Formats: structure tokens, C-alpha cells, sequence
């Protein structure tokens, strides 16, 4: 019925899971059992053997995409490419039949890799590319298609109170526009807890750029809300260097309502990144205090605000998730499971859990491409000229605006 | 009978490493008494400005975690101490400084423990020494406030 048994090989460990399904005709012979030989652990070289095996496509369907997406966690791109060239050059002396079929798998694996993660192929792999290119001509072997594509990748002061001037849904569209294109630019392998977790380490300032870009925009929005509601513009690094607009509580309320509606419009656009930027910013400590202003706020705005806090035309069918839940999940996943087993074998089960999460943001990326958002250059230049307050600046202004009693 | 704990620090410090070993919400026995605790991690979400602010509002006790290797991660500890005081405007609040070994001197670690009215404890990544002590230490300081 359902049978599971382990295996062991040169430098790897497998697990076969063959389930016998009942035939469609109850009196017919048993149909061939549906089986899946899945790699569980092994050396880096053994992983490349499994990678270049023609059987893997059907036996371990999701080994290839999982290795490719996660390899930067335990290796580098030129090494992985290098080992694939090692194997192929080793098979040169072999009988031509075994050479062709593997070359074929190698062609198929690299093309998938190229389509899935082009930003992997920099100038770092120039030698490995030559290695593969020499091979294909030497053995006489979409080869030409792959080489063409690989070579083309290896060888190439605004007023924050002016938010009231724009319609709220118009603002959400612009914010969604910016968040969405950053989410499309997101390289999901950079979200891995073994890379994002070490972003602060003494040599990783240029590591994980696409993820950081997402965070910087989340912080610019949360800054914009905080700075707007306080009616203050940051003119220096210091806690005192900032000009404040004098505003009565009823006037501040109008800024609260505006942003609450901006949040709500982001929710209808399914841009949760900015919903969470606006909401957490409204719940932020320098703006949470402002009771007078919060007391002057229309009650329907407060209900929408509650409804949003409890979560935490053709306006495009898309989504921008709050990355952070994902980053949390990946960071905790990196710390919960070990990189390597006691024998020094790479724990490939961890990567499988990792890739499953990386898969979900891949489908969200494809969903995100359904967005129909039109650029607004007036809102865009307003945002670009916006100078947000530091946490120290915002706390000082809040006290000067609504003093403690 | 629920004590909300927050673990604060930089990435790569291993708050998440310290979190998982204490448990693997949890029902525990403090002083012969059944208590539940929430450890809410800022894991992966450390660079998000307004997010941690929301955590610190509901959180009743804090763990300030830095690594004993990096100077940079230890330097960021006063920022986290500042952020907590901004959100919770009170000096007398449950707090614990945590060094995590996996370069910065021990005498310089004890200095910041002395500057504030809160104890300092060092912990190891997988040796699991003082891993239970750290939470149990803070929970009592939370219960003290209760």
C-alpha cells in the first residue's frame, strides 16, 4: 500500500517512498507503483551527481529547483558551476551514450537555473563558462540557445503635510507601485536565514540588496506617516534640527484620517507591506501618545483603524506581502535545523523546508505581475523630496506638540 | 498568569538560537507555580522601524541579546535600550543584558550592567549553559513588577 525504506550511496543518503494506488478498474492488474527516490543528505559532489542524473527529474521532482534556489547558503555559484563542469569533463572519456544524456541533463539544468536565477551569472563565472563552452565544441554535442543566453549575462525639500493635497487611493497606488516593483526585483535566495541573518556581520554591507531595498521603502513610508502627522521636516541629523508646523488637534486629526484611508486603500490593493507600514507607524510611540488629535478623529476612521490593526476601474489583481513574516520564518528555520549532519553530509532536508517558503513568495511574485497601476509623477516627486524624521527627532517633536500632563 | 517576553538584538547574534533551546507559548514551573510565557522574536524583522515599537508596547519583559564576538552587535544594545524606554516611558522595567558566545571584553560587559539597575548574564549557543536561567531570571523580574 504505502512503503518507505532508506538507502545509502557513495557520498549520499536517499529515501524511497513507493505508494501502490488501487487501479481504476477493480479487476485489472495493479498499476505501476508511484515511487519517489528523494535525496536526504550528502556531500556537495554527490548532490551534483544527483543533479545531473536523468532519473531525478521524475524521482525527485523538486530537488533541482531546491538546490538551485538555496545553493548560496552552503556554496557559491562558480563552485556549483565548477563541479558540473568537473562531471562533464570526467565523462569525456566515457562511452558516448552516457556522455550525451548527461550533457543533456546539464544543458537542461543550467537553462532552468538561467531562467530562474539570472542574477547568479556575473563575471565570477567567466572561466566556468569557457570550460563548458570548450566542452560542447570538443565533444561535438538548446546547447547553442543556452550559450547565447549565458554570454549575454556574463558579458555585458517637500512638505510632509502636503499628503492632504492628494486623493488617498491615488497615494496608495503610488505606494503600491513602488512596493510592487521592489517585490518583483526581490531575489528570494537573499531572504535565506543563512544570509539575511548575517547581514550585520563585519563584511556583509553589500549582501542582500533587494531585501534591504524592500525594508528601506517600508521605513520611508513609516517615516512619511510619522513625519506628516507631526508636521515636521528633518533638516539635520540632530534631535533638535527640524522645523515644525504649528497645528491644532483638529488639524492633526485630518492627517490621521488621511493616512488611515491610505492604509485602507492599500488593503483593497492587497499591498500589505504598506498597510503594515502605515498602521504600525500610527501605532508608533511618538504618535500613539497624541490623544487630543486622536480624540478629534472621526469615529468611522477609528473603526477602519481598528479593523486594520486587528489584521496585524481596473486597479490590478496583485499583491505585495509584508516581507518580514517570511524573513522571520526563514531566520528561525535556519536556526532550528543544522546545515550539516554529524558525518559532514549537507542536510538537504533543511533546504527543502527553505525552498518551500521561497516557493510561496515566487507565486506571490507572479501574482504581483497582475497589477495594473498607473504612475503619478506629482505624487512621485513629492515622495522623493520627503525628508523623514529620525526616531530621536520624532520623540522630541511629539513632546513639543502634545506635552505630558 | 501570562508573562510577555521580548528578545531584542541584532541579526547573527542568535536570539533565535537561544529561543528554540529553552522551549525545545509554553507552560512552565517558575516558583512551584504554573505560568505561561510568550517569547515574541524580532527575528529577521530587526531593520523594520515601526514594527518593534508595536512589540514593545505589549511586551512586559525584555532580553537584550548581543554576541561576545562582535563589537558592532554590542554597540547596538544601547539603541535597543533607548527604544524600549521611548515606548515604555519608565525606568523601572524588567530588563536583562545577554552576551552570547559562539572579542568584546567581559569587564566592558559588566560596565553597562552597572550603568543600569539590571543584571548581566552570559550564555553559550549549544552548550545550553544559563539558557533556562536567562528566561527564568527575567520572568521573576516581570512577576516582581506584577
Amino acid at each position: 500500500s504505502v512503503s518507505v525504506w532508506d538507502e545509502e550511496e557513495d557520498g549520499a543518503t536517499f529515501t524511497v517512498t513507493s505508494r501502490q494506488y488501487r487501479p481504476l478498474d477493480p479487476l485489472a492488474p495493479l498499476p505501476p507503483p508511484r515511487s519517489s527516490r528523494r535525496l536526504r543528505a550528502g556531500t556537495l559532489e554527490a548532490l551534483v551527481r544527483h543533479l545531473l542524473d536523468a532519473r531525478t527529474a521524475g524521482a525527485d521532482m523538486m530537488f533541482t529547483p531546491a538546490l538551485l534556489a538555496t545553493h548560496r547558503a552552503f556554496t557559491s555559484t562558480p563552485a556549483l558551476f565548477g563541479l558540473v563542469a568537473d562531471r562533464l569533463e570526467a565523462l569525456e572519456s566515457y562511452p558516448p551514450g552516457e556522455l550525451e544524456r548527461t550533457t543533456g541533463v546539464a544543458i537542461s539544468v543550467l537553462s532552468t537555473w538561467l531562467a530562474s536565477h539570472p542574477e547568479d551569472f556575473g563575471s565570477e563565472v567567466k572561466g566556468q563558462l569557457d570550460r563548458l563552452e570548450s566542452f560542447l565544441l570538443r565533444t561535438g554535442y538548446g546547447s547553442a540557445d543556452l550559450i547565447r543566453n549565458l554570454r549575454a549575462r556574463v558579458d555585458p525639500p517637500a512638505d510632509p503635510t502636503d499628503v492632504l493635497v492628494f486623493l488617498a487611493d491615488h497615494l496608495a497606488e503610488q505606494l503600491t507601485l513602488l512596493d510592487a516593483e521592489l517585490f518583483l526585483n526581490l531575489i528570494p535566495s537573499q531572504c535565506l536565514g543563512g544570509l539575511w541573518g548575517h547581514r550585520d556581520r563585519p563584511g556583509h554591507s553589500h549582501l542582500c540588496p533587494s531585501v534591504r531595498a524592500t525594508v528601506t521603502q517600508f521605513n520611508k513610508v513609516a517615516g512619511a506617516v510619522v513625519s506628516s502627522v507631526l508636521g515636521a521636516t528633518s533638516i539635520g541629523e540632530g534631535p533638535r534640527e527640524v522645523t515644525v508646523r504649528p497645528l491644532r488637534p483638529p488639524q492633526r486629526a485630518r492627517l490621521l484620517e488621511k493616512w488611515i484611508r491610505v492604509a485602507e486603500e492599500c488593503r483593497l490593493l492587497r499591498n500589505f507591506s504598506s498597510v503594515y507600514a502605515v498602521v504600525s507607524a500610527l501605532q508608533s510611540s511618538p504618535i500613539h501618545r497624541l490623544r487630543a488629535a486622536w480624540g478629534e478623529t472621526t469615529r468611522d476612521s477609528l473603526r477602519v483603524f481598528s479593523s486594520l490593526c486587528q489584521i496585524f476601474g481596473f486597479r490590478g489583481g496583485g499583491v505585495v506581502p509584508y516581507l518580514g513574516t517570511f524573513l522571520k520564518d526563514l531566520v528561525m528555520l535556519d536556526a532550528a535545523s543544522k546545515d550539516e549532519l554529524e558525518n559532514g553530509y549537507i542536510n538537504f532536508d533543511k533546504r527543502r523546508k527553505e525552498f518551500a517558503i521561497l516557493s510561496e513568495l515566487l507565486r506571490l511574485q507572479k501574482e504581483c505581475r497582475g497589477y495594473d497601476l498607473r504612475p503619478n509623477s506629482d505624487i512621485q516627486q513629492w515622495l522623493q523630496g520627503l525628508q523623514p524624521l529620525t526616531e530621536a527627532q520624532s520623540h522630541r517633536v511629539s513632546c513639543e506638540v502634545e506635552p505630558p500632563g | 498568569a501570562l508573562h510577555k517576553v521580548i528578545m531584542v538584538g541584532s541579526g547573527g547574534v542568535g536570539k533565535s538560537a537561544l529561543t528554540l533551546q529553552f522551549m525545545y507559548r509554553k507552560k512552565v514551573v517558575l516558583d512551584g507555580e504554573e505560568v505561561q510565557i510568550d517569547i515574541l522574536d524580532t527575528a529577521g524583522q530587526e531593520d523594520y522601524a515601526a514594527i518593534r515599537d508595536n512589540y514593545f508596547r505589549s511586551g512586559e519583559g525584555f532580553l537584550c541579546v548581543f554576541s561576545i564576538t562582535d563589537d558592532e552587535s554590542f554597540q547596538a544594545t544601547q539603541e535597543f535600550r533607548e527604544q524600549i524606554l521611548r515606548v515604555k516611558n519608565d525606568e523601572s522595567i524588567p530588563f536583562l543584558l545577554v552576551g552570547n558566545k559562539c572579542k568584546v571584553p567581559l569587564s566592558e560587559c559588566q560596565l553597562r550592567a552597572q550603568q543600569w539597575a539590571v543584571p548581566y548574564v552570559e550564555t553559550s549557543a549549544k552548550t545550553r549553559e544559563n539558557v533556562d536561567k536567562v528566561f527564568f531570571d527575567l520572568m521573576r523580574e516581570i512577576r516582581s513588577r506584577k
